């Protein structure tokens, strides 16, 4: 059923409010701020993640290089 | 032992801080500016400013200063005082009179050989023409101001000479000279000039560099006299003889005078305003060209440019002088608001002198440097990009994507184009569906169907690597003779001892011991020497590795040189580098880096401060993706990612910063005039072609959002805009008024974009034009060309562009530029006489006062015009010295530019044409008619001199390897030796003594690597010295053999490694015998003996002179057949028709234009270019972009090998040998990437570095196009003599001969023929079939060629690499 | 089923509001501190959010109002005479064409006081 | 469907890869070195198990 | 009709990826590169994962 467009929706909705963080991350820091790191998602780990499957991605083809060598 | 040579002409920049510190010291107060240079020149002077200030002559005149008497004034105050010296009477003046109608006379009569030479081909026939005894009648009364201009231009240069010859002979001497140019006293080193007037009770300071600059303002004045001079007795005797521009030469002294008065009023600031003058004669050009609207804005504009620039002048000079020395020198006339007065005159007298004349408008741009320099203001400089490249730009996102989509979109398009697919792309998840299809398609839409939501979904796309970085270092490319910055820890080494604090001075003799001696080296060229653990994969493992990144080494010196930027020697190499990578792998997509009606307009932007608006967020969203094409990380992101965190600061000698004590670290040192941080990128030069690229994207962007179509074309610092745009047009409007408004509107988006992207268009840079076509600084209207050819011959003089005063580069540089007068002027005789002018007063005035060969070179001159005169039967050592100077330097003559030269600019046999040439000046004395077959008449000179020039003592050494490195030479010593022949010992002696290994074990095997060079290819018996040519040139000897070439046109060789900028006398005497052996030269070559009494003299009935070349060619190596090389001349095989004949038999010049002038007129005609007929070769496929250029380079190479040496005994060997040696595949496998040549004649075909790829005439493009030329009937000729076989003649010679005979008899005869035959000697035409090659490669010999300089070959094509290129 | 069309309906309004937040931002380029002690990192924020740091003085740009009038999509008047159809004389310019135009010769300055 | 369940992958592709740039936005654009020494540990940490993955998968002669 | 507006949707994450990533490389500038965050932002690429490979199979010999 087409019923993953609750999932979508979900995910726009995360977006959002991600963006949301983001503008208000760059430039909060006088008044939206009483030290520094604010509270936030504060989540690197994804991150570190996709760098991971990307360079993977990337050594992937070069081993395939390697094995027509 | 070591001797200092000073410069003869301006070569570097005034420097404004030089001045000052000078001035400021020897008036001990505030001289040109109250900054910190005057300051620590008056607590800590330097040694040479002191000497200056303790002489006798300069004690007096301070105390004369010092108590009121004289009065200090500016260096322009006294540059107007020169300019308008002419006080003594009656004897300087006869003096100077009768040396400047001895000097005309002198140059019309050698100019008479060559005149009577040429209308003795043409067939049109002390000086025998009649032309030039009408102008010898017409040029007897030099004018007033000539003689003024060349009187000062005398009294300057013998001051120069004076004291460059008595600084050779003795260091530290200082010229005092009152006498010279009566009225003023000069007191000159290399560190000053302390210039008095004693009547006038004015004394001024400044520099070696701003006499320099006076001397060459008055020899550009007397160089402006003199060609308008001539050209107006030409134009007074013929209308076509002369320069199409006609110049009254009162109102261009009084133009000088002006502009004097103008840079005297205003200081140095006047050059602003001097400057804002190219406005204004653009102006008056399209007052002519342009329509209404759009030349009212440009004049509108330009006034607005003027006033704004004199009112800045006025500002800034009152500012500055307010608290100096210079306090009471600003005229009333400066705050009377009264200078208009004076500029409205200089104006209108620039406005008098272009006549209203494209021509005279065009050729007045050389008013731009003959008003001198101005001293520029280092650390004003620095401060002036510091608020433009420190402040933060605003961008919409949107406008960033848009960019980088425009980007991508290029890229993604051109790669379609030259690779048929798109680039790999790692996330093609991100195209929504419309673009997948062009994906998997390997299309793309057009710039009309696309859109901006296109660009900005094109925008996220990424890629996979398809260029790959080189991985070792090519060192050509990385090695120059200029010089690198000091590190961050060092960049105090930069300014004098005594202008650094004392806690500098001890910093820097303990931080002396933490670096290198390369990190010591302050040049490019020992920076690469003194690295002792130099490796070859640095640059490459510094990019991969980002060792550039946050460097603490990290530096960017400025230099009044428009601020020329430095950085250390790891960061040029990252800079050269990426640039590199951008010109060869990029450059490629963006090929402008070189309705009723259609709407057309025009925009000329200037791009000269386009990169200080750069930022990372505008330039690296375009460098990333180059980063990602090329597999690497912030390569081509490298500038805005570490300029940032570095200090830029001034390191000018004479301009230090104030360094407060306790502070000793660059990035510690107080921010203040000439040093600042937090540069936001964007240094001039460095990552110029990625900032070139991404304006193209953007003006692709702004052709997507206007709806109109672009041709841009990016050339430096300028941009031209064509734009164009199907309109309708509204009830009456006119194609004019259609025209300015889309000029508008397309202003108003260009501007709008530009500062989307941060970029401030200022009305000053940008102007909008409809028709008229100003690109390259070249005028060109309604099809015709205006050059300014006044503009390249203003510097013409004795020692020009030369090294230790060569007295045959001087020739040869004399002649080079003048030549400009006839390839652009259209003047044959202006550029003749105006050569003649300069090569006599080198030759016969100029050669006896030699700074290093006293008067060695003169004596020689004269041994050699006694010899000419016995050897000739001539009257006396002046026909002597006519006769010298009409003779090739080929043959050890004095004549740089051979005959051929005005009837075509390149030729394949420059023997044959020094023959011809010969041949063509000995009938001025043999009264040898060239109109008919050769013969013996009565006089022998011309046997004589053919005798001696086939007869002569066979003696080759290293013919082969000479061969491979002139395939022209001569060998047996039948030639004029040139400095990379006579220091290339030198170099390698100086270079087996570098740390750097590379370089030295390349030299150390430099003697054994040319005899085995030799070797190679010295059994293949027919010789083919272009073949040995690409031999050489696939071997690793070529590149050392370039680095050595270029070290050797280097002062001091010996001194490389000494940190001097002294001479070392071995080198003074290498180039005086060198010197001395070329001038005599021509003793040898034609012996009294003719060295052949036994043999008799040669006969010259049926005599073929490429025979005779040929002859010549093979007995000076002693070897038996050399192909390939030979060619007829074309100015000698054809014999030139005005009427048809019974059969036209010969090449048909018709002229299409309707009038009997086409000088300054088009035609119908498409212009012709050269272009030789190109090989047929099938490019095989494979992934070209998986090969470096080198790589590639040298794959052509070992084609071109294959090709030519297909049938020698040796061939699979030879091959295997190279292709493993050089690409590191077998022959089996390289040869798959190999380009196969489907021509049989590699004798026409091959393309080398020494073969000539055009052939042009002697003409202008545009004029090429008024004649029509017909090779039809000497087809059948040549067809019925040679059937179906390869001859010798060149084709598009042929036609360039005929173009520009067609243009050379309209200036000759005042009128342009109907027609044109030429009928070719068919005695001078051989064959020219491809041989059949015998004898084995020395295979022993070729590898251990390739051994001994492995150091330079390139890079290895790997398996991994090998793999990739067929997938 | 109404549904689907609901489920799009919401996707392409939070669609829309995503584009438009993306298309109202201003990125404001790295670039020294205010005390000039280092760099600081490229800000994003909304456009009305960062013509109000222009207008208050929080990010330090040489010409406040034209960096605020294109941020605002308007043309400052700056930009309006440059891009103009008639190019305007200044006073010092005007004199000079005044001087320039008709050989009326009442230059009148003697080169020989100088 | 093919149509539909194909476009709704393709949908589901696209929101991950903006929610991974949005991760790197938010996670770099946060100010303090603390969250910038993660990062760098964090890359000292990947380059470390990348180059022993590479060695254990290539054990494989 | 459904899969118009599947293409819709598809045309405005495209947009949205594209504005995004612009963003990311915008973003990672002289301050991402002083302190060692730039290659998390901008990905690793064929240089530095080859280098990696070599660092990876010649440890001591193997």
């Amino acid at each position: 059923i087409t019923a993953r467009l609750d999932r979508i929706d979900e995910k726009l909705s995360e977006i959002l409010g991600m963006l949301h963080t983001l503008v208000v991350a760059s430039a909060g820091p006088t008044s939206a701020r009483d030290g520094i790191r604010d509270a936030m998602v504060g989540l690197r780990e994804e991150m570190i993640e996709k760098i991971r499957t990307e360079a993977l991605m990337t050594n992937d083809r070069l081993e395939a290089m390697a094995r027509l060598r | 032992a070591n001797v200092y040579l000073t410069d003869s002409y301006l070569k570097g920049v005034i420097s404004f801080s030089e001045c000052n510190a000078l001035g400021s010291y020897i008036f001990n107060g505030p001289y040109l500016k109250n900054d910190y240079t005057n300051l620590i020149s008056r607590q800590n002077p330097l040694i040479e400013h002191m000497n200056l200030k303790k002489l006798n002559i300069t004690q007096s005149l301070i105390s004369k200063y010092h108590k009121g008497e004289i009065k200090l004034e500016e260096p322009t105050y006294f540059q107007s005082l020169l300019m308008t010296y002419k006080s003594m009477t009656s004897s300087e003046q006869i003096a100077t009179t009768n040396l400047l109608k001895k000097i005309i006379r002198r140059a019309i009569e050698i100019s008479d050989v060559k005149v009577y030479a040429i209308l003795n081909k043409l067939g049109l026939k002390t000086i025998k023409t009649t032309l030039l005894k009408k102008l010898m009648c017409s040029m007897q009364h030099p004018p007033s101001w000539l003689i003024h201009w060349f009187n000062l231009y005398t009294k300057l240069n013998n001051i120069l000479t004076q004291y460059r010859s008595n600084e050779v002979k003795n260091h530290g001497f200082t010229l005092i000279d009152n006498q010279t140019l009566s009225g003023f006293q000069f007191i000159l080193n290399q560190y000053g000039c302390i210039v008095y007037h004693k009547e006038l009770k004015r004394i001024t300071v400044t520099t070696y560099n701003q006499f320099l600059t006076w001397k060459d303002i008055s020899l550009s004045r007397l160089n402006v006299c003199l060609i308008t001079w001539i050209s107006n007795c030409l134009n007074t005797l013929n209308k076509s003889l002369g320069l199409r521009c006609g110049f009254n030469n009162v109102i261009l002294t009084q133009l000088f005078l002006y502009g004097d008065c103008i840079l005297k009023l205003f200081h140095n600031e006047g050059f602003y305003i001097i400057k804002e003058v190219e406005g204004f004669i653009m102006s008056l050009i399209l007052n002519i060209t342009e329509e209404d609207q759009f030349r009212k804005r440009f004049y509108n504009s330009m006034l607005n440019n003027i006033t704004d620039a004199a009112n800045k002048a006025q500002k800034n000079l009152l500012s500055r002088v307010c608290h100096t020395l210079l306090d009471k020198t600003v005229s009333d006339n400066i705050i009377n608001g009264r200078w208009i007065i004076l500029l409205s005159k200089f104006l209108k007298l620039i406005k008098l002198a272009g006549d209203n004349n494209l021509n005279n408008l065009s050729e007045l741009y050389f008013l731009f440097r003959i008003f001198g320099h101005p001293m520029v203001d280092e650390r004003q400089a620095m401060d002036a990009v510091k608020i433009n490249c420190n402040e933060t730009k605003f961008y919409l996102l949107s406008s960033l994507s848009m960019l980088r989509g425009a980007f991508i979109y290029r890229i993604i398009k051109g790669f379609v184009n030259n690779y048929n697919r798109w680039p790999t792309l790692r996330n093609a998840i991100v195209l929504p569906l419309r673009w997948l299809t062009y994906y998997k398609l390997n299309t793309y839409p057009s710039l009309l169907e696309l859109t901006e939501r296109d660009l900005i979904v094109l925008s996220g796309l990424r890629f996979y690597r398809e260029f790959r970085l080189p991985k070792k270092v090519d060192l050509e490319m990385i090695i120059n003779d200029k010089a690198i910055s000091p590190p961050k820890n060092l960049i105090w080494t930069s300014f004098p001892r005594n202008y650094m604090p004392s806690h500098i001075q001890n910093y820097i003799e303990h931080e002396k011991l933490k670096f290198s001696e390369s990190d010591k080296s302050r040049r490019v060229l020992e920076y690469y020497l003194r690295d002792n653990k130099f490796n070859e994969c640095d640059l490459y493992n510094c990019v991969v590795n980002q060792s550039y990144l946050n460097n603490p080494n990290h530096v960017v010196s400025l230099t009044g040189k428009r601020m020329f930027a430095m950085q250390p020697g790891m960061f040029r190499q990252v800079q050269i580098l990426a640039e590199k990578m951008i010109a060869e792998n990029i450059l490629q997509f963006f090929p402008e880096s070189l309705n009723n009606y259609i709407s057309k307009c025009s925009i000329i932007t200037d791009l000269s401060k386009f990169n200080q608006a750069f930022r990372y967020e505008t330039s690296c969203i375009c460098s990333d993706v180059l980063d990602e094409l090329h597999g690497v990380q912030s390569l081509f992101s490298w500038l805005h990612l570490t300029i940032p965190h570095v200090t830029i600061i001034c390191t000018y000698r004479h301009a230090p910063p104030y360094i407060g004590d306790h502070i000793v670290d660059l990035n510690n040192v107080d921010e203040q005039s000439g040093l600042y941080r937090y540069h936001m990128g964007g240094i001039e030069g460095w990552c110029q072609k990625l900032w070139t690229i991404e304006a193209i994207s953007l003006l692709d962007l702004i052709s997507l959002k206007g709806k109109f179509s672009i041709t841009a074309l990016i050339n430096g610092d300028n941009q031209s805009i064509d734009i164009s745009k199907p309109i309708r047009l509204m009830e009456g409007q006119t194609h004019a008024q259609a025209d300015y408004l889309l000029a508008l509107n397309s202003l108003k988006l260009l501007y709008k974009e530009y500062a989307g992207i941060g970029h401030k268009l200022k009305g000053t840079e940008t102007y909008i034009s409809r028709d008229m076509q100003f690109m390259s600084k070249t005028i060109q209207h309604n099809g015709v060309y205006y050059p300014a050819s006044i503009k390249k011959v203003l510097r013409v003089g004795p020692w020009i562009n030369t090294i230790l005063d060569d007295f045959k580069v001087s020739l040869e540089s004399i002649g080079s530029l003048t030549q400009e007068l006839e390839y652009r002027g259209e003047s044959l005789l202006c550029s003749l006489i105006f050569r003649n002018v300069w090569l006599y007063n080198q030759i016969a005035l100029q050669l006896k006062n030699h700074a290093l060969c006293n008067n060695k070179l003169y004596l020689d001159i004269l041994k050699v015009l006694k010899h000419l005169k016995t050897f000739f039967n001539l009257d006396n050592i002046d026909t002597a010295l006519t006769l010298y100077m009409n003779l090739p330097m080929l043959f050890g003559g004095g004549d740089p530019n051979l005959l051929y030269r005005s009837f075509y600019r390149r030729t394949p046999d420059f023997l044959t044409e020094a023959i011809v040439h010969s041949v063509f000046i000995l009938s001025y004395y043999t009264n040898h008619d060239l109109k008919d077959k050769l013969q013996d008449l009565s006089d022998d000179r011309l046997n004589k001199f053919l005798t001696c020039i086939i007869t002569f003592d066979k003696n080759p050494n290293a013919e082969f390897v000479t061969l491979m490195r002139d395939p022209q030479a001569l060998g047996s010593e039948r030639q004029a030796k040139i400095t990379s022949e006579i220091n290339r010992l030198a170099v390698t002696e100086v270079l087996s003594t570098a740390p750097n290994k590379i370089f030295s074990k390349s030299a150390q095997h430099y003697t054994t690597t040319e005899i085995d060079l030799n070797d190679i290819m010295q059994n293949i018996e027919p010789t083919y010295p272009h073949g040995l040519r690409v031999v050489y040139e696939s071997l690793p000897f070529y590149k050392a053999e370039k680095i050595v070439n270029l070290i050797s046109g280097t002062k001091s060789i010996t001194n490389i490694l000494e940190k001097t900028s002294a001479i070392d006398l071995t080198d003074i005497d290498r180039a005086t015998e060198m010197m001395r052996k070329n001038i005599t030269l021509l003793i040898r070559i034609l012996p009294l003996d003719c060295n052949r009494d036994k043999r008799e003299i040669l006969s010259m009935e049926n005599l073929s002179i490429t025979e005779l070349s040929k002859y010549v060619r093979e007995r000076s190596w002693s070897l038996s057949n050399i192909v390939g090389v030979t060619s007829p001349s074309i100015m000698y095989t054809m014999d030139i028709k005005y009427t048809t004949s019974t059969i036209s038999s010969g090449i048909i010049i018709e002229k299409y234009n309707v009038n009997s002038l086409t000088r300054g007129e088009r035609g119908p005609t498409k212009p012709w270019v050269g272009s030789s007929t190109q090989e047929k070769k099938t490019m095989p496929v494979y992934n070209r972009q998986v090969l470096t250029k080198k790589q590639r380079d040298q794959i052509d190479l070992l084609a071109k090998l294959d090709w030519v040496y297909a049938s020698i005994d040796n061939k699979d060997e030879f091959m295997e040998e190279l292709s493993i040696g050089t690409l590191g595949l077998t022959y089996e496998k390289a040869k798959k990437l190999f380009p196969q040549y489907l021509s049989v004649n590699y004798l026409h075909r091959l393309t080398v570095s020494s073969r000539p790829c055009e052939f042009p005439a002697s003409i202008p493009a545009y004029r090429t196009t008024n004649y029509h030329f017909d090779t039809s009937p000497i087809n059948r000729i040549l067809t019925e003599k040679y059937g179906d076989e390869d001859i010798d003649i060149v084709f598009q010679n042929c036609i360039s001969f005929g173009l520009s005979l067609m243009s050379v008899v309209e200036q000759f005869t005042n009128v342009c023929p109907n027609r044109i035959i030429l009928i070719p000697k068919l005695n001078e035409i051989h064959l020219m079939k491809p041989p059949i090659f015998t004898g084995d490669v020395d295979i022993h010999k070729l590898k251990q060629v390739i051994q001994k300089q492995h150091m330079f070959l390139p890079d290895k094509i790997s398996l991994t690499q090998y793999v990739e290129l067929f997938l």
